[PDB]
Order: C-alpha cells, then sequence, then structure tokens
C-alpha cells in the first residue's frame, strides 16, 4: 500500500538550516512528483513546491525561493527538503504528498513538526491524578494525568499503550511562561479501578524523556 | 497567484442534517479542485476530485458540484465522525493555492458537564508546587462557566484553563481547569473547590475536596 | 568544451558565451557534463556555427503561455544546484495542463539569425505524462519556406550521468524578412533567443598541439 | 560492449499490412522499436498499409544498423513489431571492397 514517511520532529535554533526527510514506498519512485505543503496554525496550507525525482526537476512558489531547497535519493527512494536561514515563521508542521498521477494530491505524509526558538529543550513532569479520597461517587471513575513545564511540542500521551481510548480526553496544551503544559482525563468502569491496572505514558522525543505512571489509590 | 476563498471558518449543522461549504476561486480554474478533510492530528485525507468526482473509499454522504469559480461540497446525513476542517484546493496552475478552511461545528441537545476535582500529587508536592485540577466533561453547549473556591473564597490568580475540539463521538465539548499554587500556601488552607455554572443547570455544580 | 557544448551552455563552457575565433581548436580531453543530448547531423551543425566564427548570443522573448519556464535537471549542475543549457528553455506543464504553445518570432534586422532548439524525449511514459500532460508531445518549428515537424519518442537508452531519457537538438536559420514559428504541444526545448550568423575566415581544427606566442 | 573491437548490429522493424495483421501479432494497435547506444539512437515506428504483392506479402521489413563502439552499450526498446538481432557481426578494416561484374572468376 503506498507510504510516505517523513521524518521525526525538529527543532531548531533561528538562523540555522533543517532538512526533512519524505520516504516513498509501495509504488515506483520515479513515476511520481513530490509535493511539499507548509502548515502553519493560523495560515492554513500553503504550497512550497514539488520535485520530480528520475531528473530532479524542481519547482518552487515563487513565495518561497531561497527558503526551500528540494533533493532526491534515488537509491534511497527518497526526497529531502531543506528550508535555510531559519525564522519563527518558518516553525509549522511539513507534509509531504504525492499526486495520484500528476495533479491532484492523493496520498499524504504523516507530517514533520518544525519549531524554530532559541529557547532550551526543558523535560516535562509527569503527575498522576488519582479521584479524591473518599468514595464511589457513581457507576464510574474519572482519573487524570498531568504534563507540566515542557518545551517544545509535541508530547504524546496515551492510556495503557493504546488499550484505553474511548472515554480518555486529551486537552490541548497551554502555554505559560514560555513553557507548555497539558493534561489528560480517562474515565473507566467502577469495575476497573482500582481493581485493575491504569497507566498514562508520556512521550516527549525532543527531551529524549519516555515515562509510564500508574494512578495508585490515594 | 489564483486565491480561493473559504468564506465561512466556522458551520453549525447537526447529526443526520445536510451542510454545504463554498469555495470560490478568484479566476477561472475549471472543474480542477479537489477536497480534502483534516481530522484533528491526523494528516488530510482527500475526499474530491475534478470538483464533483468522489475519491475511492469515501462514502456517498460526500459530494462535489461546481458552477464557474463557485465550488461546493456538500455532506448530506453528517455523522459525528464528520466532525473536522474542510479545505479546497485549486490544482488547475501553478502555484497550487488552498482555501482558508472550514471547520464543521455540531449542535446538539444540552448536556450536563460531568464535573472530577483532582488534589496535588505526592511527586509535585516533594518537587515544591502544588495543583488543583478540575475535569468537566462532556457537555453542551460549548459557553460553560468554571468558578474555583479556597475554604469558600473566590480565586482567580493562577487558573489555567484548556477546551478540546467538539468531541468525534457525542459531540460534546470538554474543558480542563488546572489551579496552580506554592506548597507552603496549598499547605496554608484546608477546603478546595470547583463551581460549573452552565445552561444545563440554573444552579452551580459543585465539586471539592478537603485536607 | 566541444564548440557544440559551448553553443547550447552547458555549465562548465560558460566561459565561451559570445566568443568569437577565426580558428576554433578542439581538444580530445573535452567532455560534456550537461543533460545526455544527441544531435542529428551533428556535423552539420558544427560545421556552420564553426564557419559563422562566433557564438554571440542575442535574447529574445518568447510569449510562452500557461507553462512553467526553465526547467532544470541535477543531471546538468549549474554551481550547488540543478540546471540546464544555458542558451535553451525547458517548458513544461503548469498545474494540470500544458496549453498547445504557438509562436512568432518575426526576422526585422539586416542579417541572418540561427535559432537552435531541441526535443525531450523521455525514458518512461510516466515521465512524459508528469512533465507534458498529454501522453504524445509533438513539435513544429518553421519559417515561410521551410519546416520541421519532430515526434518525441518515450524509451529507455543507457544510462548517462544519471539519465536514460534524451534531448535530440535541432536548428533553423531565419532570413530577413522571414519568421519564426514555433508550435509545440509539449516535449519542446525552447530557444531563449538567436546566435548571429556571420560570414568569413572562420573555422574549427581538431588538434591537441599547444597553443604558443 | 566489454570487447576490443566494434560490433555491427543489424535489426529491423515489421510493417504490416492490415491492422488485423499488427494485432494478431504485436497485440498493440502501434508499435515502435527504439535502438539506442550513449551518444545515438534511432527510433523507427513501423507503419501499416499494403504494399505491392512480392513473394506472397503485401508486408515488408525495414533493416537498420547500429555500431556499438568498446565501452558503449546497446540497449533495445520496443512495444513490438521489432525484428531483434542475434548478435553482433565483428567489424574489421582493411583492403576489402565489393564489386558488380559477370566476369567469370579463373585460375
Ligand atoms: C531498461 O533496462 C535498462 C538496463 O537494465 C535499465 O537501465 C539501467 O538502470 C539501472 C538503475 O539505475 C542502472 O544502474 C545504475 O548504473 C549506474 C552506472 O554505473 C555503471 O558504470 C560502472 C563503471 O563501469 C559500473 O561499475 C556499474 O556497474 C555500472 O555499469 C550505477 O552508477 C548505479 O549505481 C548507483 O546506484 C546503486 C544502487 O542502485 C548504488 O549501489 C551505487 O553506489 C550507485 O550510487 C546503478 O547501478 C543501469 O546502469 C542501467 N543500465 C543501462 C546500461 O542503461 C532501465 O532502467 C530499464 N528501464 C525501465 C524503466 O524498465
Ligand atoms: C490493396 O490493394 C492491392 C491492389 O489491389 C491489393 O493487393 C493485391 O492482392 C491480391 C490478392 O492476393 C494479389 O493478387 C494475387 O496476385 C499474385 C501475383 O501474381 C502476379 O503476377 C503475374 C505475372 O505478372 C500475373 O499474371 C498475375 O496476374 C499477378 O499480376 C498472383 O500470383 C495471385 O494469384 C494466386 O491466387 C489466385 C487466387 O486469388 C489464383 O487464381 C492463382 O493461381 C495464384 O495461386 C493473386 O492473383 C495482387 O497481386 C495484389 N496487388 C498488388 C499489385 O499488390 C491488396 O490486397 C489491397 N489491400 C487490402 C487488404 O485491402
Ligand atoms: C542515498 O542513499 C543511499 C542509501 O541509503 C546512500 O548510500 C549509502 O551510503 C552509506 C555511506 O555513505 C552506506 O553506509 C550505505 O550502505 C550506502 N548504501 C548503498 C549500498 O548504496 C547514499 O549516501 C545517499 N546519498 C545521498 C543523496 O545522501
Ligand atoms: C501573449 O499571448 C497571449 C495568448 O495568445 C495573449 O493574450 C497576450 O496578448 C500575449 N502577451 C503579450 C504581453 O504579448
Amino acid at each position: 500500500q503506498v507510504q510516505l514517511q517523513q521524518s521525526g520532529t525538529e527543532l531548531k535554533k533561528p538562523g540555522a538550516s533543517v532538512k526533512i526527510s519524505c520516504k516513498a514506498t509501495g509504488y515506483t519512485f520515479s513515476s511520481y512528483w513530490i509535493e511539499w505543503i507548509k502548515q502553519r496554525p493560523g495560515h492554513g496550507l500553503e504550497w512550497i513546491g514539488e520535485i520530480l525525482p528520475e531528473i530532479g526537476m524542481t519547482n518552487y512558489n515563487e513565495n518561497f525561493k531561497g527558503k526551500a531547497t528540494f533533493t532526491a535519493n534515488t537509491s534511497s527512494n527518497t526526497v529531502y527538503m531543506q528550508l535555510s536561514s531559519l525564522t519563527s515563521e518558518d516553525s509549522a508542521v511539513y507534509y509531504c504528498a504525492r499526486p495520484y498521477d500528476y495533479s491532484w494530491f492523493a496520498y499524504w505524509g504523516q507530517g514533520t513538526l518544525v519549531t524554530v526558538s532559541a529557547a532550551k529543550t526543558t523535560a516535562p513532569s509527569v503527575y498522576p491524578l488519582a479521584p479524591v479520597c473518599g468514595d464511589t461517587t457513581g457507576s464510574s471513575v474519572t482519573l487524570g494525568c498531568l504534563v507540566k513545564g515542557y518545551f517544545p511540542e509535541p508530547v504524546t500521551l496515551t492510556w495503557n499503550s493504546g488499550s484505553l481510548s474511548s472515554g480518555v480526553h486529551t486537552f490541548p496544551a497551554v502555554l505559560q511562561s514560555d513553557l507548555y503544559t497539558l493534561s489528560s482525563s480517562v474515565t473507566v468502569t467502577s469495575s476497573t479501578w482500582p481493581s485493575q491496572s491504569i497507566t498514562c505514558n508520556v512521550a516527549h522525543p525532543a527531551s529524549s524523556t519516555k515515562v509510564d505512571k500508574k494512578i495508585e489509590p490515594r | 497567484d489564483i486565491v480561493m476563498t473559504q468564506s465561512q471558518k466556522f458551520m453549525s449543522t447537526s447529526v443526520g442534517d445536510r451542510v454545504s461549504v463554498t469555495c470560490k476561486a478568484s479566476q477561472n480554474v475549471d472543474t480542477n479542485v479537489a477536497w480534502y478533510q483534516e481530522k484533528p492530528g491526523q494528516s488530510p485525507k482527500t475526499l474530491i476530485y475534478s470538483a464533483s468526482n468522489r475519491y475511492s473509499g469515501v462514502p456517498d454522504r460526500f459530494t462535489g458540484s461546481a458552477s464557474g469559480t463557485d465550488f461546493t461540497l456538500t455532506i448530506t446525513n453528517v455523522q459525528s465522525e464528520d466532525l473536522a476542517e474542510y479545505f479546497c484546493q485549486q490544482y488547475n496552475s501553478y502555484p497550487y493555492t488552498f482555501g482558508g478552511g472550514t471547520k464543521l461545528e455540531i449542535k446538539r441537545a444540552d448536556a450536563a458537564p460531568t464535573v472530577s476535582i483532582f488534589p496535588p500529587s505526592s511527586e509535585q508536592l516533594t518537587s515544591g508546587g502544588a495543583s488543583v485540577v478540575c475535569f468537566l466533561n462532556n457537555f453542551y453547549p460549548k459557553d460553560i462557566n468554571v468558578k474555583w473556591k479556597i475554604d469558600g473564597s473566590e480565586r482567580q490568580n493562577g487558573v489555567l484553563n484548556s477546551w478540546t475540539d467538539q468531541d468525534s463521538k457525542d459531540s460534546t465539548y470538554s474543558m480542563s481547569s488546572t489551579l496552580t499554587l506554592t506548597k507552603d500556601e496549598y499547605e496554608r488552607h484546608n477546603s478546595y473547590t470547583c463551581e460549573a455554572t452552565h445552561k444545563t443547570s440554573t444552579s452551580p455544580i459543585v465539586k471539592s475536596f478537603n485536607r | 568544451c566541444t564548440l557544440i557544448d559551448a553553443l547550447l551552455g552547458d555549465p562548465h563552457c560558460d566561459g565561451f558565451q559570445n566568443e568569437k575565433w577565426d580558428l576554433f581548436v578542439e581538444r580530445s580531453k573535452a567532455f560534456s557534463n550537461c543533460y545526455p543530448y544527441d544531435v542529428p547531423d551533428y556535423a552539420s551543425l558544427r560545421s556552420l556555427v564553426a564557419s559563422s566564427g562566433t557564438l554571440e548570443f542575442i535574447n529574445e522573448g518568447f510569449n510562452w503561455t500557461g507553462v512553467t519556464q526553465n526547467g532544470g535537471s541535477s543531471a546538468c549542475k549549474r554551481g550547488p544546484d540543478s540546471g540546464f543549457f544555458s542558451r535553451l528553455n525547458w517548458l513544461y506543464k503548469s498545474g494540470s495542463t500544458y496549453p498547445v504553445q504557438n509562436v512568432t518570432m518575426p526576422n526585422n534586422d539586416n542579417s541572418d539569425k540561427l535559432y537552435i532548439w531541441g526535443v525531450h524525449h523521455p525514458s518512461t511514459d510516466k515521465e512524459q505524462t508528469n512533465l507534458y500532460v498529454q501522453a504524445s508531445g509533438k513539435v513544429t518549428v518553421s519559417t515561410k519556406r521551410s519546416q520541421q515537424t519532430i515526434i518525441p519518442n518515450v524509451g529507455s537508452r543507457p544510462w548517462v550521468r544519471g539519465l536514460s531519457s534524451r534531448i535530440s537538438i535541432y536548428w533553423t536559420i531565419v532570413k530577413p524578412g522571414d519568421i519564426l514559428v514555433i508550435n509545440s504541444n509539449g516535449n519542446l526545448i525552447a530557444p531563449r533567443g538567436y546566435f548571429k550568423m556571420r560570414t568569413g575566415k572562420s573555422s574549427i581544427m581538431r588538434s591537441d598541439a599547444p597553443i604558443g606566442t
């Protein structure tokens, strides 16, 4: 099945440069353009340009000339985009996409987040929130997870490694004093807790941190 | 450049009902226009091409149309999984341009904000801070108010509020309110409370705990 | 540099732009660093340019419509980045279309114009469509009394400097009072202007003999 | 060509008499043959149509050649109508030539 695998999240100081990769699998690599799209949180979707891999022909949006450079490795079936002279304006999510054949877009990548600031990487503190000292106020019980004081985005938070999905509410991160904070709640049946094991899994790759916190009763 | 104008930043509809998003090219794109659906946190997915054509695997609910420079994405029988942002693209000529995006929003029956309060954990107090967390879950409409009370006294200092995209299953907003303080200050008082005033009850829904 | 590469504008030859000679000396060590190509009747192009004795190039804007210009490749690298023959303009699709291309260049001047143009032969049909939309391209370059129609042909050729595809080079001479007309539904490698033609004592020789004062 | 000398390849393209004949043989309605080396190429398009009856056939074969120097490579590309080479003829230089004569040879 056709798959476009992009590279990991990136954090970069202003004025530096970054190379994002898009690895194409499941179709003949040379038979299709590769497209690059930028997404900033208030600007929607901007088209960066395209590159046709075999002959390395690059076509850029007039607005990105000099900012962005595409290249292709035909042996590794990979297309690279390089962004230079980075500013905060270039902080966004970057997608690579493959046309159905020559024009409109069919397949997209999972996205690469690029953040630009002079700031230092800070690992989050992860805290269990077990319900208040007391007894069941009903048929279910709600537990939670606090992920505090980190930078940059993103962090990724699951419960029981994904075995709990429904009834999980993860809240968008709020930024306060140049540090991000998010929390998550998971509601389960009075049966399933404390009697079974509830754990929240927080990962923050830019910090090289991964933790699991079981919620213990108070 | 060609501008693709989606004038609706937000659309309101109800499940099972019909909804239309408009996109207007600023000069002739012919019929080459595609519609993509971006759900929260996922990558864009392809809905329509040639302005009228259903991409494979796409439900029959979604239909594109075009008249002149006017393009319309119509969903009939809106489901709850249809909560997302909708982009249109002219692939007619370079540079490829996109529409602003239209976020589809749902209206459902009023629902009560299930409330839960949480006291500071141990690891955090050993760290020197303390954060009282209050979850207000699965309510509607979005408009809500949460008030923090310490020993029965209102407190606005140090509150942090986060609202979520409208839920894709039950179509209800939820929000997390964290209340942060210093360790010594949290030990300086006893009662901690949060009150949620909403449309669903004439009087506040009060959850609270004591040391 | 060989004279033809200097003519076309292969990057490592760009020193030869607008050069003149009585005798052009081609060395055995010469080599081509750009998109792999061929010239039907290479000998004649080589002869007539050698005889004209000048590479002087005069630019002209052609009114091209709804196509991307200045296509390039990694096979022909100008500097760090991708490139192409300096005197040729590689036209391809804009978005979902490659509009048929119909353009005129009158010769109102006092002398003859030498136009160098080309046709692109892609390796695969995919490559054809990715570039030109239409599956079958075509190029007709003509004047009042003469014409050339080249049909590009998709297929594979020996790997050269990265590509299994090719460019075929052609020339058209336009006398004063005549008119150039270029017609393409794609695959056209377009001229950027003309080379001035002169008559005189100029010529070309193959030798490894050192030049000396 | 990894050898010490030049290779002479003789190949051909088949021109059928009717479209039926084209399809009966090659499937595709329009064939094509591209024979090439590093610095040169030939693309022949076969053409369906009738020609004078000769030895039973209104169809024809067109013969072409390609010479491949040592270090070069031959590449043959066809979607059909190709009359393919079986190998190469060795090329030599020397005093050889050809004459048209009805004169008897004698000792
Ligand atoms: C129709 O059929 C032809 C013939 O099979 C195909 O053309 C071949 O395409 C392949 C794939 O790219 C070519 O393979 C490449 O060859 C390059 C040329 O180097 C040659 O020269 C040196 C010196 O003599 C030799 O040592 C070497 O073996 C070659 O003879 C190599 O440089 C390439 O290597 C690069 O990539 C490989 C990974 O693939 C890396 O391991 C290397 O490090 C290096 O970076 C590569 O091997 C091959 O040359 C082509 N053959 C010819 C003669 O044209 C067409 O692809 C096919 N058409 C289709 C689309 O079906
Ligand atoms: C497009 O148009 C052309 C022209 O009409 C058609 O081509 C003709 O095809 C027919 C049918 O096969 C050919 O007819 C055959 O001619 C053979 C050639 O012999 C010639 O030479 C001798 C000596 O000069 C003459 O006496 C004789 O008349 C011929 O001129 C004959 O040998 C064939 O005869 C054999 O078959 C017949 C039965 O059909 C027997 O009676 C005989 O014994 C013998 O076994 C036959 O007559 C004709 O030659 C073609 N014309 C030419 C010049 O090409 C195409 O068919 C047509 N295309 C289509 C498909 O529409
Ligand atoms: C293109 O990708 C290929 C494959 O990943 C790279 O070739 C590799 O090079 C490294 C050392 O430079 C080796 O460790 C690998 O084993 C090589 N792979 C093989 C067998 O070819 C190549 O370096 C890449 N080139 C670019 C564009 O950076
Ligand atoms: C270029 O060609 C177009 C299409 O034929 C024509 O409309 C236009 O007038 C031309 N533009 C200029 C500036 O010559």
